């Protein structure tokens, strides 16, 4: 009867639990995964796992994940759930046949791309370019990332990357900003941060929130939200003006540290204390321990960053401070990440490529006469990179010519684009809206055509390259094969390539044909490489590596450290100003913060028995003080109301103090409106659904989310069906 | 002849329940119920807040109250300090839940009382635990109590404090906290409000 | 205060087990009674041999029908093994053999003052065990020693409350006797428990408890309601303390 | 393990102490039978309450006698302080009030039979409070909530057994019910507490424990064995679980 | 309307006894009574041996059983915190002394009972207990729970671990050990046999 007494079946394999992809081996018995594990040689999860990990197989044997392709009943209103089971032959030829109409009478860019995930290669890096679309987007973009990749792109010549290149080991001073570690649980920097503190790394976390890495650390700053720019200024001027900053590091590696002095004048501790109300005493003080402990001090910087509208300042103001304490490079905080060597598969270029941009012009020049029409954000913000919140109106205006047709490979349109009113304006608006996935989410079930994505352990993804101290390979294989009428996205996307004249793109007629050309040039085999799961090469790290072979890394050859010159020039200003004071709550509501639960990820786990099981709501974090004078007690619920009226689902209060009395926090991902996920609907509140409004950065693309406010409204305790009951319907993989 | 323990540094816990769910998934314990639960619970206001995170489940107690008093013999303590139950002889009474002052045991739907097992069917094939495996944070050990190298022997030798859930029952719990974030120790419920 | 998962905190002893409860007191209870009365070598302990029988027959019935392993056919390790510790292995043998007892009582073989000292005996075994089976869990406040008093007093007041009913002439007065024995340890009893554990027990019963406790003041008044007030409160004290004391809590 | 100075850890309630507890199990007990015999109507009720008023007054001699703060005077304040937490205090008014009450009653005026159910609530207090006096200490692991129920059975006993004496026919039956009752519990209670307070009890007391058990067996065979026999049984009982549960242990 | 409290470092504490003898001389406590002890305990085993030096006393709990269980009500509660006897009213019944968890109490030759007093007479005249005044150690400290500028709450702040006899009683001991010396905490002799 147990699973592992039973026969079993081992394969190396990657999670798609979320995005920091580590490797994995999984345990099937037959059709089922019944234990996944990570594995030591890996890098990422080396033998652990998160809960997310060991938890995320469950979708796979969930009763509700979508099986067959599904069309749109003809005549019925997108958002009306109205579909009929359709074969794959004739929901791809639906999907091609509309992409061409599209396509002749407004061109392959009417038509945008919205994806996530592993095969977000193919539906949003691939695809789109092969097929001519700049319109290709992903909200850990703008969403989350752009501000902090655009300040390191312009003040380093790097990306800070998926696996943020923190040399946690050897950190001696670690400040968190916002970065809520324990909550945002990814595994390897969990790992990573836990043997920091063992080791006697103290942590100061800067949070307007007590979370849990704030309960690990030394020092904890309740900021007043929105102001972290101003301590990081006045920490910037403390290690400028009380000359404590690492001189040698400067001199050799730094461009345009004078400009910063100067404008970093007034910014005082005196000066900081008063916007951000942590004292100036802790403010000196925080920033002459991260000296004592140079280059062994780190501030790093935050996963996401949309916070509020001027982001990429805060995070220009971040890396400075690393900059001035001398540790990018070395061994304390940032080793240098370099991405593996693994032979792309061998084909014709794209029509559209890349522009990993950072200086001298990396905008709209290929955009303007440049062949055909520009990413339709094109004149929006400063920065280059796609945003995929603001590709959205240009579905309902037509203004910058038009979207029609859309399609969403695995990226919750509904939880991870702000203002979703106007999502489904635009969805209303389109001629193709295509949406590949395997629940049947609120934002799936407005489909024409949904596609029913194979799992990841049923399925195999080309490699997973992660930049590192010493780059890796990952591979996965299928566990075992998809269930009903289940495909891989690989195979989704050949399958339309072949049908929209991309075959010169597609040519390999498998993906293990594919796999087996980019192991012959490293030096192996499929065989081979399922027997390593993940391939370690050789790379570097620090400073000296590079600079005894004579070279630097960056962008320009010193890392300019007050950071751009071409921004300067044309848009306005260079340095971080932009403390710019904060949009205040009005009286009566509250700040909402969000993040993460560490069991939960995103939006898709929700409707996961084993991990709604372990964390089946959300709570709203008030304090206790709040709660008193509004009449709400432990286990009441009330409705989150924002400044524009819109009211969330009931959610649970959370009346313990571990946060500021401006501010209200719920984890991100509740209140789907989804019944057909029959565990995730209806429970807790959604934060999208109350972001109606975001500050758009306008240097990298971001939608600042943190500038909705919310007020509580007493509410009744739901009445929702028992989980247990849902928990234990039996998979059937009929 | 070993006398098994573990023990789980709540100085390193972040309550992320990954042994949780990862014992959920070793040991196929159904839905409504749980050998492993993590509590969070905070203590304190803005000048001096702590939080303690703190995973519970079966403490294998040396002395157990949850086995003399069960009718049949299902529910037994081992040679090296595991207790477990035979479900063969398990009529699910219920004995060994009012017993257990842990709320580690349930009614397994199979019609049997089941609960944590030190993963006995890893020890026996020299595994260590599930929970124990897979653990970002590296705060749980486990081991022979008795030898003076095996991780939980480590750890305890080298705790700032240890402790055991109710103490004053006198079970002689064999999970063991280490360095318990609150001065005052272990959180208790009546320590609040 | 918030947990990922739960702890296995809920009730394992339903209101189909507080039946048991109020049943093996009748069943335990008439057993003593039917084997006093052989004793005293009066004329009506045959019947009451019967009953006792068909209660104890009654309540293995439903300790059965109440197991989750009722289909699994386990309770036989409860005769195959030596579990002198437990008390419900206490109260296994002692209704078992007491039926068998009382079996032989009925049909006059296998001896018969010998046999109506061994029912008394085993009645006492299965008298004895529900409050042990509560009391030896130390970690749960309310189930203190005083269950091991509630319980047995107030079998007696359930099975003299039945014996009255039938018009037996002898068990209208012990039964006043017994149930006000019983009342008063049930009116002590709050008052023997930690604060917290008293108010838990306040706000969860009481009011309840406190009816229970009204109610077998009823024993004292008229004549024919004295044995329905006072099984009512015997039965309605014992169900309540079985639901009510499942709790660990700090 | 080794101290400087000492723990007053001493016991705190001596023989004398014990004696007493004794005694108010007799004098709340009698009280009880009087008001009953009262409400009864019975021919004895006169009998019963003046031995009742000699009882409660012997023992509020004997409490203020063993009182180190005799000749100091303070239990004035035993009745001018309202103290419903205490035990004690109740036991000071329900044995004061009991006594007034049993007056007026013997001196056959103020008030009849409205009197006597006075005097049977006071007989409750009196009969009910030692057994709180001592369950009330949490501290105290021997002294757990069956001394609740352990002291009015056992004080009724004792009541009982005298009455028997007293050759009243009434008596010994109910005595020998309470008795069951009292024998029963008393056995059941060492299997009620934690494994080092009942191995406390085993060796401090036990056979002197499992001797007034074996004694009280005794009201169950012959007269005049009979009375005695559980008379001895429950002051044995009563005054070593006095003497054997002053200990706080760990 | 403070809350009056004693905190003990054992850390410190070398169980000289000598906050034991100033108590006596001080509040001419007779022989054979004592309002504070020392107890001294080992845990052991060589290169692990513990010596727990131990001074206990009336902790003034918060929520003193000695108090309620009183018939007289001269076992009273201070609006500060402090559990006196008004030997007026005492009949010396000992059912505080049967009521106190920690021996504390004992019966005055003089026909009341008496304990610690938190050295009342010197609080009103505004000085500190004769205990905390003689420490060689410098490891006991006084006053006001609630005013931070209390040695008491100076110290509780300090602490590493902070500690208390029987927790599992009810009543929230207002004398705090500090930094226990086993890591298990304060020394049980259940712990030892
Ligand atoms: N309001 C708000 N918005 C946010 C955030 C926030 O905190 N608040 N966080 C932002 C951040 S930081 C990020 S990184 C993004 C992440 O945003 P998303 O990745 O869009 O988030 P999820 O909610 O997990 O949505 C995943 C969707 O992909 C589907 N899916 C999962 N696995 C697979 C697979 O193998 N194949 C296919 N086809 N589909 C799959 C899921 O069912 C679900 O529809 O969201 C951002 N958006
Ligand atoms: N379990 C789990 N873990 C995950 C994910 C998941 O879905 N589930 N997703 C992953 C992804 S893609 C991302 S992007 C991350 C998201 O996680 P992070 O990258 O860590 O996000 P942050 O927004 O920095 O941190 C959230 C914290 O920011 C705080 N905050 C809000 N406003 C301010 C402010 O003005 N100043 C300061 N200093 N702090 C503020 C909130 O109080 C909260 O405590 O986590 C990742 N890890
Ligand atoms: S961090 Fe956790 S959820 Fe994400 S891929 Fe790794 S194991 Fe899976
Ligand atoms: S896996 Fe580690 S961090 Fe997560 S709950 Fe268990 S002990 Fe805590
Ligand atoms: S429920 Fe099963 S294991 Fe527990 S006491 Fe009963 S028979 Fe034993
Ligand atoms: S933790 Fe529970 S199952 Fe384990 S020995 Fe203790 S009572 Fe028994
Ligand atoms: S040791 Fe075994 S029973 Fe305990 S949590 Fe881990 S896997 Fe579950
Ligand atoms: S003065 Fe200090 S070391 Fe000496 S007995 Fe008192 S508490 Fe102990
Ligand atoms: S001895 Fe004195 S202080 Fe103690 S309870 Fe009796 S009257 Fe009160
Ligand atoms: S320690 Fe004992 S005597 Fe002192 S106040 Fe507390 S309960 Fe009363
Ligand atoms: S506070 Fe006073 S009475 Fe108490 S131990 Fe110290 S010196 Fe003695
Ligand atoms: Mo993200």
């Amino acid at each position: 009867a147990p699973w592992y007494a039973q026969e079993v079946k081992s394969v190396y394999q990657i999670c798609e639990g979320c995005f920091w992809r580590c490797g994995i081996v999984a345990h099937a018995v037959g059709n089922r995964v019944y234990k996944v594990e990570g594995y030591e040689a890996n890098p990422k999860s080396r033998g652990r796992l998160c809960p997310r990990g060991q938890g995320a197989p469950q979708t796979t044997y969930d009763p509700d994940r979508l099986k067959r392709p599904l069309i749109r009943v003809e005549g019925s209103q997108r958002g009306e759930g109205k579909y009929r089971v359709a074969t794959w032959e004739e929901a791809l030829d639906h999907i091609a046949k509309k992409m061409l109409e599209i396509r002749e009478k407004y061109g392959p860019e009417a038509i945008a791309f919205f994806g996530h995930g592993t095969g977000d290669y193919w539906f949003v890096d691939f695809l789109p370019a092969a097929w001519g679309s700049p319109n290709a987007a992903k909200p850990s973009v703008s969403l989350c990332t752009a501000p902090r990749e655009v300040a390191s792109q312009w003040v380093f010549g790097r990306p800070i990357g998926g696996h943020e290149p923190i040399d946690w080991e050897n950190a001696r001073y670690i400040v968190l900003i916002g970065h809520h570690i324990g909550e945002d649980t990814h595994n390897t920097q969990l790992q990573d941060f836990a043997l920091a503190l063992k080791n006697g790394a103290k942590v100061v976390v800067v949070d307007p929130r007590f979370s849990t890495a704030a309960a690990k650390a030394h020092r904890w700053l309740p900021i007043k939200p929105g102001t972290d720019t101003a301590l990081l200024l006045a920490w910037i001027h403390v290690l400028i003006y009380e000359d404590l900053y690492d001189k040698e590091y400067v001199a050799k590696y730094t461009v345009g540290f004078e400009e910063l002095k100067a404008h970093v004048k007034d910014f005082t501790p005196e000066w900081a204390e008063k916007h951000t109300e942590i004292p100036a005493q802790v403010i000196r003080e925080v920033a002459r321990e991260m000296a004592a402990h140079k280059p062994r001090a780190v501030l790093p910087p935050t996963r996401h960053n949309v916070w509020y509208g001027d982001d990429t300042y805060r995070v220009m103001a971040l890396l400075y401070v690393n900059v001035l304490l001398g540790n990018y490079g070395r061994p304390g905080g940032f080793y240098i990440a370099q991405s593996p060597y693994l032979e792309k598969y061998p084909l014709p270029p794209l029509p559209l490529e890349p522009a990993a941009g950072g200086c001298s012009g990396p905008s709209g020049g290929d955009h303007e006469p440049e062949g055909f029409k520009p990413r339709a954000d094109k004149g929006k913000f400063f920065a280059r990179s796609t945003a995929i919140q603001e590709l959205i109106e240009p579905m309902i205006t037509g203004e910058p010519y038009p979207i029609k047709g859309l399609f969403a490979y695995g990226i919750n349109l509904f939880h991870s684009i702000p203002n979703v009113p106007r999502t489904k304006e635009a969805l209303k608006n389109l001629d193709l809206y295509v949406a590949i996935d395997v629940l049947p989410q609120e934002h799936v079930m407005w489909a024409d055509v949904i596609l029913p994505e194979a799992t990841y352990l049923e399925r195999y993804d080309d490699f997973v390259l992660v930049a590192h101290k010493t780059p890796f390979i990952q591979l996965r294989t299928p566990a075992h094969e998809p269930l009903f009428d289940t495909k891989p996205g690989w195979w989704i996307a050949r399958e339309l390539g072949l049908r929209l004249g991309l075959e010169q793109y597609f040519p390999w007629k498998t993906i293990e044909e594919y796999l087996e050309t980019r192991l012959q040039s490293l030096g192996l085999d499929l065989e081979t490489m399922k027997g390593m799961g993940t391939l370690v090469q050789r790379g570097k790290p620090w400073l000296e590596d590079w600079e005894k072979e004579g070279r630097l890394p960056f962008g320009t050859a010193s890392g300019k450290i007050e950071l751009y010159c071409q921004r300067f020039k044309e848009a306005g200003h260079q340095p971080l100003p932009v403390f710019t004071p904060p949009e205040e709550p009005p009286e009566g509501f509250y700040r909402l913060l969000y993040g993460r639960s560490p069991v939960h990820t995103f939006a898709r786990t929700q409707n996961n028995w084993v991990l709604m099981e372990m964390d089946p709501e959300n709570e709203v974090w008030i304090h206790k003080e709040e709660a008193k004078r509004l009449g709400l007690k432990e286990g009441d619920y009330v409705m989150l109301v924002n400044q524009d009226g819109v009211k969330e689902g009931p959610v649970r209060v959370k009346p313990t103090a571990r946060i500021r009395k401006d501010c209200v926090y719920i984890v991100h991902g509740f209140g789907h409106k989804a019944p057909l996920m029959r565990l995730a609907h209806g429970r807790g509140a959604s934060d999208n659904y109350l972001q109606t409004r975001y500050k758009l950065d306008p240097i990298s693309g971001g939608a600042g989310l943190r500038v909705n406010f919310v007020r509580l409204e007493k509410a009744e305790r739901p009445r929702l069906p028992s989980l247990t009951g849902l928990a234990k319907r039996p998979f059937d993989e009929r | 002849m070993p006398r098994y323990a573990m023990a789980i540094d709540l100085s390193l816990c972040v309550g992320c329940a990954a042994c949780a769910v990862a014992c959920k998934m070793e040991n196929e314990v159904p839905p409504g119920v749980f050998n492993l639960w993590i509590r969070e619970r905070e203590v304190g206001e803005y000048p001096n807040l702590v939080v303690e995170f703190r995973p519970e489940q079966c403490l294998h107690c040396e002395n157990p109250p949850c086995v003399p008093v069960c009718p049949t013999g299902a529910s037994y303590q081992t040679k090296d300090g595991l207790v477990l139950v035979d479900p063969k002889k398990c009529i699910a009474c219920g004995a060994c839940i009012a017993a257990c002052p842990y709320d580690a045991r349930y009614l397994h739907p199979a019609g049997y009382v089941s609960k944590c097992t030190f993963c006995a069917h890893r020890l026996e094939k020299g595994k260590v635990p599930a929970c124990v495996e897979t653990c970002p944070t590296y705060c749980r050990t486990f081991g022979d109590l008795e030898d003076p190298e095996s991780p939980v022997a480590k750890a305890l030798k080298a705790a700032e404090r240890v402790d055991v859930l109710r103490p004053e029952q006198g079970t002689r719990p064999k999970l063991f906290y280490l360095n318990a974030p609150s001065k005052k120790g272990l959180t208790r419920e009546s320590e609040v409000h | 205060a918030e947990f990922y998962g739960l702890p296995n905190a809920q009730e394992f002893w339903h209101w189909t087990n507080a039946l048991h409860f109020v049943l093996v007191g009748l069943a335990g209870g008439v057993a003593l009674l039917a084997a006093l009365l052989h004793l005293k070598g009066d004329a009506e302990a045959r019947r009451y041999t019967l009953y006792a029988l068909m209660l104890i027959a009654l309540d293995l019935f439903i300790l059965w029908a109440e197991s989750p392993a009722r289909f699994r056919f386990t309770h036989i390790w409860l005769f195959l093994s030596f579990h002198p510790t437990s008390p419900i292995w206490w109260g296994a043998w002692g209704l078992g053999l007491g039926f068998l007892t009382g079996g032989l009582l009925y049909l006059g073989k296998g001896s018969q003052r010998a046999l109506a000292w061994a029912l008394l005996v085993f009645s006492l075994v299965a008298l004895s065990y529900p409050g042990l089976a509560l009391a030896v869990n130390l970690n749960r406040p309310l189930w203190n020693g005083l269950m091991a008093g509630l319980f047995p007093l107030t079998a007696l007041v359930l099975a003299l409350g039945l014996a009255a009913l039938l018009k037996s002439p002898w068990a209208l007065f012990p039964l006043r006797v017994l149930a006000g024995a019983s009342l008063l340890l049930a009116l002590l009893y709050p008052l023997t428990l930690p604060p917290e554990a008293r108010g838990h027990l306040l706000e969860e019963a009481g009011f309840w408890y406190g009816l229970f406790l009204l109610l077998g003041l009823g024993t004292f008044w008229q004549e024919r309601l004295a044995p329905w007030a006072g099984l009512l409160a015997a039965a309605g004290l014992r169900a309540l303390l079985v639901l009510a004391g499942q709790w660990q809590g700090l």
